[PDB]
């Protein structure tokens, strides 16, 4: 009984920024979704599905894990239907959402003593994007009618904005790592079952 | 710099105001509404994003901001008491502040 | 949050003046500083902790959690206020000291 690898997603190491969230496929294998539930070490458990207990039993063709970290305060926008920087120019959900989303704080991992520069948020962005779409361009915003080209200063901005994840921060605004579990189901052998 | 718009009205009137751009295309920033009361600090009453999500704040909650090309709208109904104020356009950088403001404009009941 | 700022001050011109707002509980870089002369739309001064472009003899600033900023010039008969720049429901500003020269 080949378990699904969960170990390598809910315990890695590094979670990419905001903006280049890390996707992973899980398929091939059986997975214990309830043990990870019944942990209770997690700040918030929300599922769009059907709750933790009778998802275990509904085999699935694939389960899509996009792991990454924001702000506390921001953590109620990742759910269909919300607005905001991430749920516009960051990790945008579809309105047919199936799956669930976990999240917990993780002030000590993440924070640094100064407050970590790693992380990053695409902050200017012209028009939002499309659901479960991916936006990495790194180009000077381009904002008003004349541009600058590579140029970084008025009216064309680097889009990505950091975060100051400093020790002492208010708590929605000390880092939460985030991962939603994206199930699918199509016209193929399900291999991801309970 | 930016533009004014209407005055005074009677209460709870369909109050509206708008705004214009200078140099700058709103089309792409984070454009505002903040109000002052008259013998008062300052307010935010709405802000409109590049993708065209907009939010309001708990008091005015009915408020409609708009945004279109260069006439940035702002309406409401429930032109209430607290709606005699003043008025300021502002395109924001949400880490670098509320910049460059219009010269704002008054209303009242 | 809420942000709590200090009282007005009667200050002597040609005199460096400080003002300082404490934030509820932490902030370390969400503060943006802010001119506003009586009549006249209020002009912005310092990010975090830089300046944009003209208050080149009224920039400072030193926050965690409670920032407080360091301006002098005779010109400066107006008000200061503090906007706390990421709490994207309420956009809310500070009591907004006023200081006068004499
Ligand atoms: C991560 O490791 C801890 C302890 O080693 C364990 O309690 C937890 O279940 C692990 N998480 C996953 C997803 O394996």
């Amino acid at each position: 009984t080949n378990l699904c690898p969960f170990g390598e997603v809910f315990n890695a190491t590094r979670f990419a920024s905001v903006y280049a969230w890390n996707r992973k496929r899980i398929s091939n294998c059986v997975a214990d979704y309830s043990v990870l539930y019944n942990s209770a070490s997690f700040s918030t458990f929300k599922c769009y599905g059907v709750s933790p207990t009778k998802l275990n039993d509904l085999c699935f063709t694939n389960v899509y894990a996009d792991s990454f970290v924001i702000r506390g305060d921001e953590v109620r926008q990742i759910a269909p239907g919300q607005t905001g920087k991430i749920a516009d120019y960051n990790y945008k959900l579809p309105d047919d959402f199936t799956g669930c989303v976990i999240a917990w704080n993780s002030n000590n991992l993440d924070s640094k003593v100064g407050g970590n520069y790693n992380y990053l948020y695409r902050l200017f962005r012209k028009s939002n994007l499309k659901p479960f779409e991916r936006d990495i361009s790194t180009e000077i915003y381009q904002a008003g009618s004349t541009p600058c080209n590579g140029v970084e200063g008025f009216n064309c901005y680097f889009p990505l904005q950091s975060y100051g994840f400093q020790p002492t921060n208010g708590v929605g605004y000390q880092p939460y790592r985030v991962v939603v579990l994206s199930f699918e189901l199509l016209h193929a052998p399900a291999t991801v079952c309970g | 710099l930016v533009e004014s718009g209407g005055g005074l009205v009677q209460p709870g009137g369909s109050l509206r105001l708008s705004c214009a751009a200078s140099g700058l295309t709103v089309s792409s920033n984070y454009m505002t509404w903040v109000r002052q009361a008259p013998g008062k600090g300052l307010e935010w009453v709405s802000v409109i994003y590049s993708g065209g999500s907009t939010f309001y704040a708990d008091s005015v909650k009915g408020r409609c901001t708009i945004s279109r090309h260069n006439t940035l709208y702002l309406q409401m109904n429930s032109l209430r008491a607290e709606d005699t104020a003043v008025y300021y356009c502002a395109r924001d950088l949400d880490y670098y502040g509320m910049d460059v403001w219009g010269q704002g404009t008054t209303v009242t009941v | 949050q809420l942000t709590q700022s200090p009282s007005f001050l009667s200050a002597s011109v040609g005199d460096r003046v400080t003002i300082t707002c404490r934030a509820s509980q932490g902030i370390s870089n969400y503060l943006a500083w802010y001119q506003q002369k009586p009549g006249k739309a209020p002009k912005l001064l310092i990010y975090a902790a830089s300046t944009l472009q003209t208050g080149v003899p009224s920039r400072f600033s030193g926050s965690g959690s409670g920032t407080e900023f360091t301006l002098l010039q005779p010109e400066d008969f107006a008000t200061y206020y503090c906007q706390q720049l990421n709490s994207y429901p309420p956009l809310t500003f500070g009591g907004g000291s006023r200081v006068e020269i004499k």
